[PDB]
RNA sequence: AAAUAUGUAAGAAGUCCUUGUUACUUAAUUGAACGUGGACAUUUGAAUGAAGAGCUUUUAGUGGGCCAUUUUUGGUAAGC
RNA sequence: GGAAUACUGCCAGCUGGGACUGAGGACUGCGACGUAAGUCAAGGAUGCUGGCAUAAUGGUUAUAUGCCGCCCGUCUUGAAACACGGACCAAGGAGUCUAACGUCUAUGCGAGUGUUUGGGUGUAAAACCCAUACGCGUAAUGAAAGUGAACGUAGGUUGGGGCCUCGCAAGAGGUGCACAAUCGACCGAUCCUGAUGUCUUCGGAUGGAUUUGAGUAAGAGCAUAGCUGUUGGGACCCGAAAG
């Protein structure tokens, strides 16, 4: 032999996991993200955009409309953690949430074959922008100069101390 | 294989003592204490004041 | 204290009061009451420097 | 022969006959902590009342932390700090105030910072960095069944029977402190509170009979 | 085997287990039994008393062969007698079937009284032997018949 | 920094597994590993850690001296156990009926104990037999009976047999020995 | 005439009651020493700790020392 | 005269933010909430989601940066030393063998042990087999002539593992190997004492002694082997002025 042999040899059979105790229980939002509260979004493709607070989804994301019409940020869902609550507030009253859930959001992987060598949206869900923000939008005008505020992205000036203002 | 903290996880410390369960509904740490009002007597205000 | 101990020991067998034949080291004072009857505290200052030569 | 459950039942009734009796000592206990405190101070305003002075009791428990290290150490105070099982620096320890200790305090002044410790710091240090001398290993309490095995033959069943013997200082609290490894305290949280500690707390440093601000001090190396 | 010695763990050590300061010489102390009654006194004393000196009167010429005289205790007496007719002897402890014990044909000299041989009569036949050998061999009926 | 009282890292001083190949004493160290284990009888234990020991450590045991032992008041129908090796003694002329277990029996010490109606049994057939020693009797040879034993402690004044390879007049018989010459000893 | 250092003791190999031995001792069954029988057990004779306790064999290296607080000799003093 | 606040102390009062860690691997335990089912933060991390699936993470290596780092060996109380050896590289280079021994350990036999001087034999320096001797041990003590180990269950006492009897147990009793202390007994030497007797000068029974031994008191040794230590040998290696 090159390699005489191991006289005892290890089995092969994987173990099963002991019980685990950790159980899931829902997430205590802070208290300053309430539905209807305007937002800034501070990552992605929109931040900077001030925007509209909707609907706390299952997994634990915010269901978050611009509107589209104001400042062209569609229906999506974003991180509790990477926005901030500002005090401005807007009504929702009379804008049906309760269809958007986690499966509304869907992206269908793309498989691994599929190469984008060099280089659409849902007809529904164009639609369904136009449901919500006629709602919203009205309820804006109420509100002088909300929609110059939505429309307008935030950004930090010289001798803007975040540690220091007030959203 | 882990010591886990009594004064903190409710569950272990319940373990240890079963009174801890009477302790807190009771709030025997916050009992109020009856009024008294004895005086001292006026040897020791002199006393205490005394130059 | 060997024959001591023996005659305490057999006197109090007879009624069993837990003889404790261990001698104990000072033990700590209890608690008193001292009063001012006719012992009004005195005060005492500290003296300043002389020469006393 | 199932026994899955015709012993089991029986544990777990037999179980529940020695949570009763700790919940009934322990409510005993804080009967007794309490009148105790409102005696002392309510004796203390009738001495004051009546025109004299109440002169409490000596204090008869000590903790005692070793401060300094362990190297050039004189071999008088090394070896007594060895037979009070202060071996590491911030070590902690339970001594009986007696005559026959307190001549023992007196050699290891510069390498011991104690005092007279409240009932919160000895429930704090037990339930905390509790830990039993069981078969000359340190095993943590953790339980009441290891302090019931151990300390059983004295009445101790639980971890308030345990302290109830150090805040006391009972018939049998030389076999309940022993049975106490020495606690593993590690540097106070804000500080010593002093530029140099190799002084006497009187002169302004650390070591020394600091009477009840030993409380203050152990609570932050806890 | 070199192989298990400490020579071979040695290796990389500087002074191969000698010290550096006792640095392993020729002959610190002397060479054999230098200085017995000088710097090796105190060894001498303590586990060779009696070393220096003599004790008695000479002897030219000693052939010993004048002093054979191997000893025989009476506790065995028998071990000469073959185990085979060992046993029948013991039983048939009678006279007129005493056995004859010839020590010199099994090359001893001296027969002494250790003790207690059993109450079998029993033929001795030996150079010399002790006064209480005798008494015990006479008192277990047997004799002592001496020869040359 | 801890302020050692005791030494750190020490070993017991023990022997365990004993340092003999013997590979049929190594099986009955695994069944009486075993036995002390799992009968809290105190002779298993005893058993056991006489078989870790050295030659010097378990010395010959005649039969004479079993035969004394067995003359020891309610003793005389116990079963004799000798961890170690039963010699023969020539010096007695009666043995009684005995069984005894042994590691080895010389031939001479199996003649005597099988003519008397006896047996010689190994220590695992006792162990089959008394699992937890009943109606045992351990046997001790002597240990200081030894030659080298009488040179341990050689001093002034102690009467310890100079370690000597002649002897005879003029070999250490002199100053040192007689006051004659010198001083003695 | 201190302080600091230092010896001993704080029990079971002990205490108590009765009587056995002897060629020592006593004016003397008086002692001395060692005993038999009986009574007294985990608070069984202060505290703290004990990490196991006790015992043996054998052999290595070493046998130039130096420094610091304190006591101290010689020397004016010295990194003497 | 009535309050408040400070300061110190307590709460088995509540609650927000940050950091590091996730060890273990079917179940068992101690607990908590519910009438129950069951659930739980209760003897150690899981659930959801994304991008990538490649030198991207990562290893190596050179460089740069921040901080740190004096030349190794040696004698010495003290070496980076203005103490000594070292310009560099390859190869060689220093506790070995033998005779006789101590302690320990392994092995076989065991009051015995050693076949190997030699003889027989052989598949021929091997292997196998064997007689008489002899070495050591089984008796010591004396300078020697000489003598030479049981009053007694091979003794008494104090401990003593284990075993046995009773006891649920704790404990009590019996027996107690090895071993430790002690008091005795026996053997040899020394100093005494000196019976029956007699070649009347030999013999040495009997009984002692703050004397002595490397002794006895139901034997342990012999043989081989290994590490370590000792001695003589060149003796761990190299080195005189000499004769």
């Amino acid at each position: 032999t090159a390699q005489q042999a191991p006289k005892w040899y290890p089995s092969e059979d994987v173990a099963a996991p002991k019980k685990t105790r950790k159980a899931v229980r829902p997430q205590k939002l802070r208290a300053s993200l309430v539905p209807g509260t305007v937002l800034i979004l501070l990552a992605g493709r929109f931040r900077g955009k001030r925007v509209v607070y909707l609907k706390h989804l299952e997994d634990n994301t915010l269901l978050v409309t611009g509107p589209f019409k104001v400042n062209g940020v569609p229906l999506r869902r974003v991180n509790a953690r990477y926005v901030i609550a500002t005090s401005t507030k807007v009504s929702v009253e009379g804008v049906n949430v309760e269809k958007f859930n986690v499966e509304y959001f869907a992206k269908e992987k793309l498989t691994k074959k599929e190469k984008k060598e060099a280089n659409e949206i849902k007809t529904e869900r164009v639609e369904d922008q136009k449901v919500v923000d006629k709602a919203l939008i009205a309820e804006i005008k109420k509100t002088p100069l909300l929609k110059q505020y939505l429309s307008a992205s935030f950004s930090l000036k010289n001798g803007d101390k975040p540690h220091m203002l007030k959203f | 294989v882990l010591k886990k903290n009594p004064l903190k996880n409710k569950q272990v410390l319940l373990r240890l003592n079963p009174y801890a369960k009477v302790f807190a509904a009771e709030k025997l740490g916050s009992k109020k204490a009856e009024k008294t009002g004895t005086k001292p007597a006026a040897v020791f205000t002199e006393t205490l004041k005394h130059d | 204290r060997v024959k001591a101990n023996a005659a305490k020991r057999a006197e109090a067998k007879a009624q069993g009061v837990a003889v404790q034949l261990k001698r104990q080291p000072a033990q700590p004072r209890e608690s008193r009451i001292v009063s001012t009857e006719g012992n009004v505290p005195q005060t005492l200052a500290p003296v300043p420097y002389e020469t006393f030569i | 022969a199932e026994q899955v459950a015709a012993e089991r039942a029986a544990r777990k009734a037999a179980n529940k006959e020695k949570r009763a009796i700790i919940l009934e000592r322990n409510a005993a206990y804080q009967k007794e902590y309490e009148t105790a405190e409102r005696n002392i101070i309510q004796a203390k305003r009738d001495a004051k009342a009546a025109g004299s002075y109440y002169v409490e009791a000596q204090h008869k428990l000590v903790f005692v932390v070793r401060i300094k290290g362990i190297n050039k150490i004189p071999p008088k105070p090394r070896k007594v700090l060895q037979l009070l099982r202060l071996t590491r620096i911030n070590s902690g320890t339970f001594v009986k105030v007696t005559k026959a200790t307190l001549e023992l305090l007196k050699l290891i002044e510069p390498y011991v910072a104690y005092g007279y410790p409240s009932y919160s710091t000895i429930r704090q240090l037990v339930y905390k960095r509790g830990f039993g001398k069981i078969n000359k290993q340190r095993v943590p309490l953790s339980d009441n069944a290891i302090i019931e095995a151990n300390l059983g033959k004295y009445g101790i069943l639980s971890i308030d029977d345990l302290i109830h013997e150090i805040i006391t200082v009972g018939p049998h609290f030389k076999q309940a402190n022993n049975f106490l490894w020495p606690f593993k305290l590690s540097n106070p949280s804000g500080g010593w509170g002093v530029p140099r500690k190799f002084k006497h707390f009187i002169q302004g440093g650390s070591f020394g009979n600091r009477e009840e601000f030993i409380n203050k001090l152990v609570k932050s190396m806890n | 085997p070199s192989r298990f010695t400490k020579t071979r763990k040695h290796r990389g050590h500087v002074s191969a287990g000698k010290g550096r300061i006792g640095k392993h010489r020729k002959h610190p102390g002397g060479r054999g039994m230098a200085g017995g009654q000088h710097h090796h006194r105190i060894n001498m004393d303590k586990y060779h008393p009696g070393y220096f000196g003599k004790v008695g009167m000479r002897y030219f010429h000693k052939q010993q062969a004048h002093f054979w005289k191997p000893v025989l205790n009476l506790d065995k007496l028998w071990t000469l007698i073959p185990e085979d007719k060992r046993d029948q002897y013991l039983k048939s402890a009678s006279k007129e079937t005493a056995p004859v014990i010839d020590t010199l044909a099994a090359g001893y000299g001296k027969i002494l009284g250790k003790g207690r041989i059993p109450n079998v009569p029993v033929i001795v036949k030996a150079r010399f032997v002790s006064k209480l050998a005798e008494e015990k061999i006479r008192a277990a009926g047997g004799v002592v018949e001496l020869i040359a | 920094g801890i302020d050692h009282t005791s030494k750190q890292h020490k070993r017991s001083g023990h022997r365990t597994a004993p340092k003999s190949d013997n590979v049929y004493l190594k099986l009955l160290v695994k069944l009486y590993t075993f036995l002390a284990r799992r009968t809290d009888a105190p002779f298993n234990k005893v058993v056991l850690k006489a078989l870790f020991l050295s030659k010097i450590n378990r010395p010959p045991v005649s039969v004479s001296r079993i035969a004394r032992a067995l003359k020891q008041e309610g003793a005389a129908n116990k079963t004799v156990v000798v961890v170690g090796t039963v010699t023969d003694d020539a010096r007695i002329f009666e043995f009684p009926k005995t069984t005894v277990a042994a590691l080895r029996f010389t031939a001479g010490a199996r003649a005597k104990i099988v003519k008397a109606g006896g047996e010689c049994i190994t220590l695992d057939q006792l162990a089959v037999r008394a699992p937890k020693g009943q109606n045992t009797l351990i046997l001790r040879g002597p240990r200081n009976s030894r030659e080298a034993v009488r040179h341990f402690g050689m001093g002034p004044h102690k009467g310890k047999a100079p370690r000597i390879l002649s002897t005879g007049r003029k070999f250490e018989r002199a100053r040192g020995r007689r006051r004659s010459k010198g001083f003695k000893v």
